[PDB]
């Protein structure tokens, strides 16, 4: 169950190794639309949170 | 006893959460012969605590 529009829940991610391979390797990901950052090159880009 | 387990009725705005290993929690205690010498240097350098 996900939240509503104005009650959008916020998640905090810190001090862990993220993995975007599931976003890329899995076939059922038929919808992946990105402009701001490089889709495939986001693996090497590190965020602060 | 661990009375007053509730401080807030609802969670308004929480930002940071951290989990690590449990510290050396010594149950009860003894008066005199203060064996525990706890020396802690707290520093904050370029964001890192």
């Amino acid at each position: 169950r996900f939240a509503s529009v104005y009650a959008w829940n916020r998640k905090r991610i810190s001090n862990c190794v993220a993995d975007y391979s599931v976003l890329y390797n899995l076939a059922p990901f038929f919808t992946f639309k990105c402009y701001g950052v490089s889709p495939t090159k986001l693996n090497d880009l590190c965020f602060t949170n | 006893m661990e009375s007053e387990f509730r401080v807030y009725s609802s969670a308004n705005n929480c930002t940071f959460e951290y989990v690590s290993q449990p510290f050396l929690m010594d149950l009860e205690g003894k008066q005199g012969n203060f064996k525990n010498l706890r020396e802690f240097v707290f520093k904050n350098i370029d964001g890192y605590f």
